[PDB]
């Protein structure tokens, strides 16, 4: 199948330089085009750089914005194509997605964020939220962390009918958000009901248990 | 750089509707070049057309495009509520390579009155010194909704943050969550706690409520 692995995200001081590797699976990747692709909440949707295949004179070509601090380069021998920056800056903060283009046919990866701040990582806190019918809602409260993002499952995926997990809000220059499930009440408090959290860029993980008050 | 505009940016229709998407490219682009991208939340852009008119596989046959030069668009025969998400129209026919605004485009539905919960700060955030109050508006049509707090029966305004998810997916509803941020020493001043919500075309609130 089809598969494009991107790593190198995270959290970068304006200035600092960091390069984001993409290792593809699947498919003759001397055959196919490579883009990096950024979406971010205040510039959209934008292209940021291209290197085409060997045979097709192995050309890069760069969005104006980047143009001189970002490098794309691609390794055939080992299937991987990667993005370097240098003088990383406010602007550059967004989710990187490495994209692959065979005939027409173009094939996304998952993305991976890179957030350009001052500010430090800062791991969250995690907070269980039971109740003080024939079907009851917890939650957990995440709250204090940066940068993005933040992960949200139950019971390891296992629960993922009936889940609200909503955007992060900014307080006091940290992030927030919540998510809630709803269940019936004879798997709850019966069966254990647990969130975990995940938040990469501090390495941390917390399975909060929702234990009834 | 050929500029993409998709207006409007937000668009509803019911289910079964015939729906068209405009995208408005600056300059000419070549048919073959132009692509429209399909994203719902949690997801990356899915490639949803290519070459105006052609779908990829396991894009559903209702999907069609069409279009030249300077204008093309998107057409979906019969609205379904699995169609309500993001489309970006796309050109790479002269570098850079742009993109569209985008169009979030909704699937209507019937009135449902939102699901309120309300949960109070846990013992482990007292330990810390904070205490957040948080209120869950659930599975509610249509978007627009309204939420308040009481704290032993006055009216609260301040340190609330709100939050919305997109329409979802299986019954096409939305969800807010409603977060109050307090002291620990103001929270353990005050022993009732009180989230309400109430929809501007309607008199009878959804309210819930606690006791410290």
């Amino acid at each position: 199948e089809v598969k494009l692995e991107e790593s190198g995200g995270g959290l970068v001081q304006p200035g600092g330089s960091m390069k984001l590797s993409c290792v593809a699976s699947g498919f003759i990747f001397s055959d196919a085009w490579m883009d990096w692709v950024r979406q971010s909440p205040e510039r959209g949707l934008e292209w940021v750089a291209e290197i085409r295949s060997k045979a097709n004179g192995l050309a890069p070509y760069y969005a104006e914005s980047v143009k001189g601090r970002f490098t794309i380069s691609r390794d055939d021998s080992k299937s991987s194509v990667y993005l370097q920056m240098n003088n990383l800056r406010s602007e550059d903060t967004g989710i990187y997605y490495c994209t692959s283009t065979l005939y027409y046919f173009d094939y996304w990866g998952q993305g991976t964020t890179l957030t350009v701040s001052s500010a430090k990582t800062t791991p969250p806190s995690v907070y269980p939220l039971a109740p003080g019918n024939s079907m009851v809602t917890l939650g957990c409260l995440v709250k204090g962390y940066f940068p993005e993002p933040v992960t949200v499952t139950w019971n390891s995926g296992s629960l993922s009918s009936g889940v609200h997990t909503f955007p992060a809000v900014l307080q006091s220059d940290l992030y927030t958000l919540s998510s809630s499930v709803t269940v019936p009440s004879s798997t709850w408090p019966s069966e254990t009901v647990t969130c975990n959290v995940a938040h990469p860029a501090s390495s941390t993980k917390v399975d909060k248990k929702i234990v009834p008050r | 750089q050929i500029v993409l505009t998709q207006s409007p940016a937000i668009m509803s229709a019911f289910p079964g509707e015939r729906v068209t998407l405009t995208c408005s490219a600056s300059s000419s682009v070549r048919s073959s070049y132009l692509c429209w991208y399909q994203q719902k939340p949690g997801s990356s852009p899915k490639l949803w057309i290519y070459s105006t008119s052609k779908l990829p596989s396991g894009v559903p046959a209702r999907f069609s495009g069409s279009g030249s030069g300077t204008s093309y668009s998107l057409t979906i025969s019969s609205m379904e509520a699995e169609d309500a998400a993001s489309y970006f129209c796309h050109q790479w026919s002269s570098y850079p390579r742009t993109f569209g605004g985008g169009t979030k485009l909704e699937i209507k539905r019937a009135d449902a009155a939102p699901t309120v919960s309300i949960f109070p700060p846990s013992s482990e955030q007292l330990t810390s010194g904070g205490a957040s109050v948080v209120c869950f508006l659930n599975n509610f049509y249509p978007k627009d909704i309204n939420v308040k707090w009481k704290i032993d029966g006055s009216e609260r305004q301040n340190g609330v943050l709100n939050s919305w998810t997109d329409q979802d997916s299986k019954d096409s509803t939305y969800s807010m969550s409603s977060t109050l941020t307090l002291t620990k020493d103001e929270y353990e001043r005050h022993n009732s706690y009180t989230c309400e919500a109430t929809h501007k075309t309607s008199t009878s609130p959804i309210v819930k409520s606690f006791n410290r």
